[PDB]
């Protein structure tokens, strides 16, 4: 039970499950976005997010975090806190 | 809806349903406050005398000590005879021990009356 | 001097010695008695382990 | 026979290499899960013929020598016995820990802690064996004792995660009281009996023996996961998952009621006995069988499964019905050992993520395993005719067909349709739902060590029901007139319970959010006994250790009468003797008075 | 080494003085500082705590002691030893406590009570008892080998 | 060996199984292949063994002690009588103790090997050990720990001398 | 009881009671389609009154909806199997050993491990050379006499490490 | 048996006369050739005792109990080096030689014939604990527990004195032939009651019972290791072996008078190994580990059946080894972290890696696991007292249930689940406290295997 994750994956990964997602365009959906910005979309469809993140991957996140990610890049630099991603 | 969840010893009551979290007064905040700088400070002594790469031994926690000489030694001062140590002493220190002492008479005088009689069924009982 | 002439030896020395307690002096003594008894007919383990005849009972 | 007790021995002391190997290796065998593997299957197959000799022709025989402390009256050696069920039992539960064996070497790929298990697990074995063998009583309690201990250890084989030596807590402690009704009925045979031997003990039938079969009942109450005394089962399921097979297929799970088996001549008669067997049986198997609904962990369905399988058997023990008991303890072990064996390959297929809520639909994902477990569960209740039906079937009809207790009749068949429904409801939500399990799928079974396992315990839960079955000496009158519909109601209550849990399912695919009716709630919240005893019961034991034990009694009170009052008497006694200051005047008035209270008040001159 | 004022004679009186050299000493909120009080049990002067505390304390804040949910310098509640987890877990229960024992004590008791029910009443399915073929199997049975004959027979029906 | 007189068997009994099938028979296979790989080299060691005992000859003999009268010849305090009838009563009850360990072996053999007929020829032996136990309850049971001789013979003259009255009062 | 604030905040508490309702809503509700249903419905039910002005009457519908919550909750929420409660709960934690560990082995094993070694202790001589003078001064440089915060600020002066960092940094890596 | 006195005797100045690096290898050396030469000691039989004198002999109850303590000294004296080896060369000597003389004494007293002979090298054997105990006893209150200790133990033992000096001018002599052969019973007058309370009293201190059981934790826990083994094993069951002796004396009122120790002893046996559930201070766990099978002791004395003294002298023997042994690694334990708490020093799965086989050998002997020893005689004196009494069962099982359960507690709290990772000191195993666990539980399986020897006169 030990599959290699890596960075390139994990970010096509969570780039692939927001692009997934409703409204949001797969035009303007940038590695460096924010969720507060330029997307446009409320906290509550930004912890909707954080949900799919942790229901995807298989772990909650604490509430300290979820105040204060807003971005992609952090997200999968969070996940790489907590895998550890390196082979 | 509910019947509001009425408490006990052995069920915790939950942080949402308090309902003493929504009436804040800043008495509160105050306390919380306070609270976060008792935590924040001493876990920046914790930290520092954690972290020394020269330090050697264990962090030598005050309160694991101070609960300990709390719990074994500082009972017997302090102490004052009251009504209620010397009853539930007597109580619960006497009490089950002449119970079972008079339950024990009762077992062995009945079957010592018993194999006066002789009719007991001791055929055969050689591993007495 | 703890193990390789200690452990070993009590061992050898302990798992076996003379009848302790003697019991197969018991074992093969019972055997010719309970064959005697068997072989003159008297019942064996006859109770009354001490003679009646030298008994004296005190009186009323 | 020589050929007869020589390989009765030498199928016990071919389990005696492998542990004094490694504990005289020091150079690391990398060839040693094939070791133990080749070893357990050539006790297997040492074990497969003298089992076939015996039914056979009968010939049976105990063995019995190196007798110590021979002291009094009795005597005890090693000794141990060839009837029957330590005669054919012991190939069955070899072939299931050899399959075991397998299914241990590819789960425990990635651990270098895997030599230690393996020599844990033969020691566990062993000691099922030396158990199930014996008859000089004291070597029972060697084996009852030792498999309780080799439980805790590998229930608490993962260090770490509390909840896991919470659990093996629990089910140690359950063993203790399993050894307090034990060692009463060890008393009652000892100081009645000269012995604790089986065969004096069926040679003389006593009339008034209800102190040691109260003491039995407590032994298989605490031993075998019923009621009152249940609740360290799903405790059991939070260890591993070889471990968790082993520990409730045939080994350790049986060990309860094998007593009751072994006792068979004694509880022929006292029919309050029998009564307390069947109601007791009856109660856990209503009780688990209605806790076992709404549940969503796997490893404590099938474990509340044999829960309710084991309460069966204890409904057989109270008609005097031992041998299709034994017949189920067999069937059941082929049984579940596969189930769990399932189980595990798609927990570990699926990242160990262990629950049926992110599992459900993995028919397709290859079907070897899909297969594995419709063959098991509908081997549950008896697909008729299978190995489930003989023992199932005949025991309920066995039951029906005697002076029963009227209420335990009911409460086998409320418990063959629960059973029936969960079994259902868990093939429904783990293979053909849709699949809700999360992405990047690592799904692998093209694997020959867990095909083979599988294949070999589909080969035995097949054929090795009827083919015990049928050779058996027959221990009893079978029964086999039954009235009209009390035949056909064993498969009437399986078929109304898959087609209630088939509406239950169709009732799944609507959406109406329901709310909870504490039904469900007492069904799936284990219902209140693990929460009330394990919340109260530590609580009061250690207010009592705190305030009236340590703190008041002992130290406070015994300080304050033995020393204290001693050590204040002669502290007062000196500050009120040498407190003395010094004048003369007063030294010769105490002369003075001393003088004439020795004259003329306590006279010394008369 | 460790310091003779770090240990704890007597209770809370008088207020002022007592009261800070607490606060100071087992480091808490002064007004918060709660001895037991004295009834003379012992206990010196050591604090109250919200006394479960341990099914609380939800497990992400990465702390110090994993697997106790320490900080260090927290005054540690009295009955600790009572309250490791896979000790004593008192969690917020999902419905109550009341409703947890009555539910549980009347299932019990409504199955022992069918349970005599059955008792007093069983099933039979209607045949009279076997015919043993020599005296309801004489001779076979405890002993007896010419004691007495109890004869006894069956008809055919 | 042993004496057979004191440990009694039962006259052999065995049939011969008749086929009657066309199979035929694995495990007569089996047990001549048994006894070929097995017996053989076994029998040959012990040959060896024998022949290596049997070179030089020892014996130990069964130890017999003589009879030092009784306690009943013992006078007040006088301990260099007391010391003989006491060993030698002490080792009576030893031996004694191992007469009803062999009478329970008997009695765990004649269960084992009647089989699951209980009742049948065991009855003389169920008999003759109830009589034994019976001795034996009566004569050494209830004196406890601290026996030495005279708790023994205290027991014999209070125990016959109630029942001297019993039949006194029966008659 | 969080390490940032004293308190969460109204707004983080309504939060966590949205993502307790929402999962709990996946642990009484399977087939996803009709658990997706709910979810919007749940959604529209929070914003009905998002946008209230008020304050009491927003706390007192927060409570009202903790008992609604509370009263409909399930038996098993559905933990993750990595969380506490869970089924992991440090699943593999008989292979976290701590790294004060390692090196009190034999040189037999030093050498047969070399270059890991060598590594190490020049890891160690990099704690030791920036641990008393950086790491000390910024610890009893900044704060107030009391701290009164469980965060703490970085190196960003120059040049080395951040401040108390080792058993930060050196821990399991949580599946070995 | 004076062969075995004077090498005894023969070991102190060799003691003197060896240098820095000297005395070592001289005195574990020819502990052990001791070891040997009473093992050699074994040839006791049938009808009577052996008599080593017109002065010294030996009953079968004291032939394992005299080689347990021939055993003890080596693994003692090894033990008792770490915490003493950087203090100096003549205070070293001294603790060595006041050992080879509490040894001496402890001969002296196992192979008594005369009661008073007997009660003073009972208390010659009291002096050297109490000096070892003062001098090394580590913790602040060394002084209380020395002065609990002697006052106990002799205020206790003071009128048992009078007692035997009484029967010496009622009886005549006391050789415990003459003691034998000559007794008579004595009825229920209250002198006699007052005569029996006074001898069964001292003995009963010196178990203890559980009315005065707060003489032992003190005593454990500032003791040395030396002193606390000698204390624990040795004192506690030559106690046991003083009132089996003077058991034989006074049967015909230990009956109408026994009712209420027992009840005390079963009751305090349940109260003690409740309180032994919760406590802080590990080392004290085994002190109380040891009231309770003293407890159990006491009612397989106080009954009277030979079963009870097999199963009595068994229990006493085993329980002697596991609290020895168990000492042994708390001591090792507190070697490691400088604590003596229980809920500090935590993990230990991972590091030190067979220690922990060690602790659950030591663990599962204390649960008697049933090849071993303790659970024959905890099983025999079960089936004395269930022949006493058809109800007390009760107390026995309960008894084993919360035995189980803080033994194992004791198991799973200290080496179990996740080091506290601020401790950074703890070494490996070396090879000494390895060899001391190897010269425990060697002998312990060995005569679980083969126990015929240990049990007492009432073979
Ligand atoms: C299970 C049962 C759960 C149902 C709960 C009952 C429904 C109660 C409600 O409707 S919520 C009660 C108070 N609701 C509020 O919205 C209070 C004020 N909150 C707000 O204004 C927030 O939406 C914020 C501050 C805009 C959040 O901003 P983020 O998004 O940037």
């Amino acid at each position: 039970d030990a599959p290699p994750l890596t960075l390139e994956g994990i970010k096509d990964r969570v780039l692939y499950v927001l692009k997934l997602y409703d409204k949001i365009d797969p035009e303007k959906l940038s590695v460096n976005s924010h969720f507060m910005k330029d997307l446009g979309l409320d906290s509550l469809d930004q912890v909707e997010i954080i949900m799919a993140m942790e229901d995807e991957f298989g772990f909650e996140i604490p509430d300290i975090d979820a105040e204060k990610l807003m971005c992609p890049q952090e997200i999968v630099d969070y996940i790489a806190d907590k895998k550890d991603v390196y082979e | 809806s509910f019947p509001k969840y009425e408490p006990s010893r052995l069920a915790s009551l939950p942080t949402t349903l308090d309902p003493a979290e929504y009436d804040i007064s800043s008495e509160t905040r105050k306390a919380q406050a306070e609270r976060l700088a008792i935590r924040s400070r001493l876990k920046r002594e914790y930290q520092l005398q954690y972290n020394d790469p020269s330090r050697r031994g264990v962090v030598e926690d005050p309160a694991l000590i101070r609960w300990t000489c709390a719990r074994s030694a500082n009972v017997y001062p302090n102490f004052r005879p009251n009504t209620k140590t010397s009853l539930l002493g007597a109580l619960f220190g006497i009490g089950p021990l002449i119970f079972w002492y008079y339950v024990f008479k009762t077992d062995r005088d009945r079957k010592e009356k018993l194999i006066q009689e002789g009719k007991l069924d001791r055929t055969f009982n050689i591993s007495y | 001097f703890g193990f390789s002439i200690v452990l070993v030896l009590g061992s050898t020395f302990v798992a076996y010695l003379p009848d302790y307690r003697m019991q197969e002096w018991a074992r093969r003594e019972a055997e010719r008695l309970v064959k005697y008894r068997e072989a003159h007919g008297l019942p064996l383990m006859e109770s009354n382990c001490f003679d009646p005849s030298k008994i004296q009972l005190p009186e009323d | 026979m020589n050929l007869f007790s020589s390989l009765t021995l030498v199928t016990l002391i071919l389990l005696t290499m492998p542990i004094a190997a490694i504990n005289f290796n020091t150079h690391k065998f990398t060839n040693y899960p094939l070791y133990v593997k080749t070893t357990i299957s050539c006790a297997f197959i040492t074990s497969m013929i003298p089992t076939m000799m015996f039914i056979h022709t009968g010939q049976e025989m105990i063995i019995s020598n190196w007798h110590w402390l021979t002291i009094q009256t009795l005597k005890l050696s090693l000794s141990f016995k060839m009837d029957f069920f330590s005669m054919m039992f012991v190939p069955v539960a070899l072939f299931v820990t050899w399959s075991i064996m397998e299914f241990s070497m590819w789960y425990m790929h990635s651990d270098p802690n895997i030599n230690q298990f393996f020599k844990y697990l033969l020691l566990f074995l062993i000691t099922m064996l030396i158990l199930v063998t014996a008859n000089n009583l004291f070597q029972l309690f060697i084996g009852w004792e030792g498999v309780g201990i080799m439980s805790f250890l590998l229930i608490g084989w993962w260090y770490g995660r509390t909840d896991a030596n919470t659990a093996a807590l629990q089910a140690i402690l359950y063993n203790r009281i399993g050894d307090i009704g034990f060692i009463l009925a060890m008393a009652w045979f000892l100081i009645n009996l000269n012995t604790w031997d089986l065969q004096q003990i069926f040679m003389l039938n006593p009339n008034d023996s209800n102190l040691p079969l109260m003491g039995l009942i407590l032994a298989a109450t605490g031993k075998s996961a019923q009621f009152g005394l249940h609740p360290w089962l799903p405790s059991a399921m939070e260890g591993p998952t070889p471990v968790s097979a082993l520990l409730h297929s045939s080994t350790m799970v049986v060990a309860g009621i094998f007593l009751l088996i072994r006792f068979y001549p004694l509880t022929e008669n006292n029919k309050f006995g029998q009564s307390i067997m069947l109601c007791l049986g009856a109660m856990t198997t209503l009780f688990t069988a209605m806790c076992a609904l709404t549940q969503n962990d796997i490893k404590k369905i099938i474990a509340f499964s044999t829960s309710s399988q084991l309460g069966l058997m204890m409904v057989t023990i109270g008609i005097n019905q031992p041998h299709l008991a034994f017949l189920h303890i067999c069937t059941h072990a082929f049984f579940k050992a596969m189930l769990f064996m399932c189980s595990g390959s798609i927990i570990h297929s699926l990242n160990d993520e262990q629950d049926i809520r992110k599992m459900g639909g993995l028919f397709k994902a290859m079907p070897f395993t899909t297969t594995a477990l419709i063959i098991g569960s509908l081997a549950l209740t008896g697909m008729p005719f299978l190995t489930g039906f003989y023992s199932k079937d005949l025991i309920i009809e066995s039951a029906n067909t005697s002076y029963t207790n009227a209420w335990a009749l009911l409460m086998t068949l409320v418990a063959t349709s629960f059973t029936a429904i969960y079994s259902t409801r868990i093939i429904f939500f783990a293979l053909l739902g849709q699949p809700r399990f999360p992405t990047l799928i690592n799904i692998n079974e093209n694997n020959p060590f867990l095909i083979n396992s599988i294949k070999r315990l589909l080969i035995g839960s097949l054929f090795a029901g009827f083919i015990i079955s049928n050779n058996i000496p027959p221990m009893t009158i079978p029964q086999m007139t039954m009235p009209h519909y009390l035949k056909m109601t064993a498969l009437t209550v399986t078929i109304l319970g898959f087609i209630l849990a088939l509406e239950i399912s169709n009732t799944t695919h609507y959406l109406k959010f329901n709310y909870p009716s504490n039904t469900f709630k007492f069904s799936n919240l284990l219902g209140y006994y693990p929460t009330i005893m394990h919340r109260l019961t530590p609580y009061m034991n250690l207010t009592m250790s705190q305030k009236s034990a340590s703190s008041l009694l002992d130290l406070i009170w015994l300080e304050t009468i033995l020393p204290k009052t001693i050590s204040l008497a002669q502290m007062k006694m000196s500050t009120t003797i040498t407190s003395q200051k010094g004048l003369i005047k007063l030294y010769f008035l105490s002369f003075l008075i001393t003088i004439l209270i020795s004259t003329t008040l306590l006279n010394f001159h008369e | 080494s460790h310091i003779t004022k770090d240990m704890l004679p007597g209770p809370y009186p008088k207020t002022p003085e007592e009261r800070a050299a607490a606060a100071k000493k087992y480091n808490m909120r002064v007004e918060d500082y709660e001895p037991y009080p004295d009834d003379g049990m012992g206990y010196g002067d050591y604090p109250k705590l919200p006394d479960r505390s341990q099914q609380e304390r939800d497990p992400w804040y990465d702390w110090d002691h994993p697997d106790l949910r320490l900080n260090w310098g927290e005054p540690m509640h009295w009955d600790l030893d009572m309250y490791i987890r896979n000790r004593v877990d008192t969690s917020p229960t999902p419905v109550n406590w009341n409703l947890m024992c009555k539910h549980l004590f009347g299932f019990v008791a409504f199955m022992l009570f069918m349970f005599w029910v059955g008792e007093t009443y069983p099933t039979y399915q209607p045949v009279g008892p076997k015919q043993y073929p020599y005296n309801n199997l004489y001779l076979e049975r405890g002993g007896d080998p010419n004691k007495e004959p109890e004869p006894v027979v069956h008809y055919e029906i | 060996s042993w004496d057979k007189d004191v440990y009694p068997e039962p006259p052999r009994r065995t049939p011969a199984p008749s086929p009657q099938t066309s199979l035929p028979n694995p495990i007569t296979y089996l047990t001549k292949a048994f006894d070929l790989l097995v017996d053989r080299p076994v029998t040959l060691v012990r040959e060896f063994i024998e022949r290596q005992h049997a070179k030089n000859k020892y014996y130990y003999y069964h130890r017999e002690f003589r009879r030092v009268p009784d306690i009943t010849e013992c006078h007040e305090k006088d301990v260099l009588c007391m010391f003989e009838a006491e060993m030698q009563w002490k080792r009576d009850y030893k031996v004694d103790q191992e007469i009803v360990n062999i009478i329970q072996e008997r009695l765990k053999a004649c269960q084992q090997r009647e089989g699951e007929s209980h009742r049948q020829n065991c009855a003389k032996e169920l008999q003759q050990f109830t009589q034994v136990v019976k001795a034996y309850q009566d004569r050494y049971h209830d004196l406890g720990a601290h026996y030495s001789a005279r708790k023994c013979l205290a027991k014999q003259k209070q125990r016959m001398l109630a029942e001297r009255k019993a039949t006194k009062e029966a008659a | 009881f969080l390490p940032s604030a004293a308190y969460l905040t109204h707004q983080q508490k309504v939060l966590q009671l949205y993502k307790r309702a929402l999962r709990h809503l996946e642990s009484r509700c399977v087939h996803r389609d009709k658990y997706r249903y709910f979810a919007c419905l749940l959604r529209a039910r929070f914003d009905e009154h998002k946008n209230e002005k008020d304050m009491v009457k927003a706390t007192q519908l927060l409570r009202e909806a903790e008992k609604e919550f509370w009263h409909g909750q399930h038996p098993q929420p559905y933990i993750f199997p990595e969380s506490p409660g869970g089924t992991s709960y440090e699943r593999y934690e008989c292979y976290k050993v701590p790294e004060w560990c390692l090196d009190d082995w034999h040189p037999s094993e030093k050498a047969m491990y070399p270059d890991y070694f060598a590594k190490r202790e020049q890891w160690k001589k990099l704690r030791r050379e920036s641990w008393e003078r950086e790491v000390k001064q910024l610890q009893e440089e900044t704060p107030v006499g009391g701290p009164r915060t469980e965060a703490l600020p970085p190196a960003r002066k120059q040049g080395d490490l951040p401040p108390l960092w080792w058993h930060i940094v050196t821990r399991p890596r949580e599946r070995p | 048996m004076l062969k075995y006195i004077i090498p005894t005797m023969m070991l102190m100045p060799l003691t003197w006369l060896s240098k820095n690096s000297m005395i070592w290898i001289n005195t574990t050396l020819h502990s052990l050739l001791i070891s040997l030469t009473s093992l050699l000691l074994l040839n006791q039989f049938g009808d009577n005792s052996l008599n080593f004198s017109l002065t010294f002999f030996s009953d079968s109850l004291s032939t394992p109990l005299l080689i347990l303590t021939m055993w003890l000294l080596p693994l003692m004296l090894m033990a008792s080096q770490h915490h003493l080896s950087k203090e100096n060369l003549a205070r070293k000597k001294l603790f060595i030689s006041m050992l080879i003389l509490l040894q001496l004494f402890l001969i002296m007293t196992f192979t008594a014939t005369e009661l008073i002979f007997f009660y003073i090298m009972f208390e010659a054997t009291l002096v050297p604990t109490l000096i070892i105990i003062t001098r090394w006893g580590n913790q602040t209150e060394r002084l209380n527990a020395g002065l609990y200790f002697l006052f106990y133990t002799l205020a206790g033992s003071l009128p048992l004195l009078v007692a035997l000096i009484y029967i010496q001018n009622t009886m005549g002599s006391l050789n415990f032939l003459i003691l034998q052969y000559w007794v008579q019973p004595m009825p229920n007058s209250w002198s006699n009651t007052f005569m029996w309370l006074a001898c069964m009293m001292a003995f009963m201190v010196k178990m203890p019972l559980y009315g005065l059981h707060l003489w032992l934790p003190k005593a454990h826990v500032e003791a040395p290791i030396a002193g606390s083994m000698v204390l624990a094993a040795i004192l506690l069951k030559l106690g046991g072996y003083g009132m089996m002796r003077i058991t034989l004396l006074l049967n015909p009122i230990t009956d109408f008078m026994a009712y209420p120790f027992i009840m005390l002893s079963l009751w305090g046996m349940i109260m003690t190994s409740s309180i032994c559930l919760r406590q802080t201070d590990l080392k004290s766990l085994i002190a109380y580990s040891s009231v309770s099978h003293m407890a159990l002791v006491i009612v397989a004395i106080l009954i009277q059946t030979p079963w009870s003294y097999m199963g009595a002298t068994a229990l006493m023997i085993a329980h002697g080894l596991t609290s020895s042994m168990l000492f042994c690694l708390a001591n090792s334990n507190y070697e490691r972290v400088h604590s003596r708490t229980m809920i500090l020093a935590r993990g230990l799965q991972t590091l030190l890696p067979l220690m922990a086989a060690w602790w659950l050998l030591a663990s599962l002997t204390n649960l008697a696991l049933p090849p071993s020893i303790n659970l024959i005689g905890e099983l025999f004196v079960v089936m004395s007292t269930f022949s006493w009494s058809n109800i007390t069962i009760i107390l026995m099982g309960l008894n084993m249930v919360i035995t189980a359960l803080y033994s194992l507690y004791m198991l799973i709290t200290t080496q179990r689940g996740k080091h506290t990772h601020h401790i950074n000191n703890i070494l490996p195993s070396f090879t000494r406290e390895n060899a001391l666990m190897s010269l425990h539980m060697l002998p312990l399986l060995l005569l679980s295997l083969n126990p015929k020897i240990i049990l007492g006169p009432l073979y």
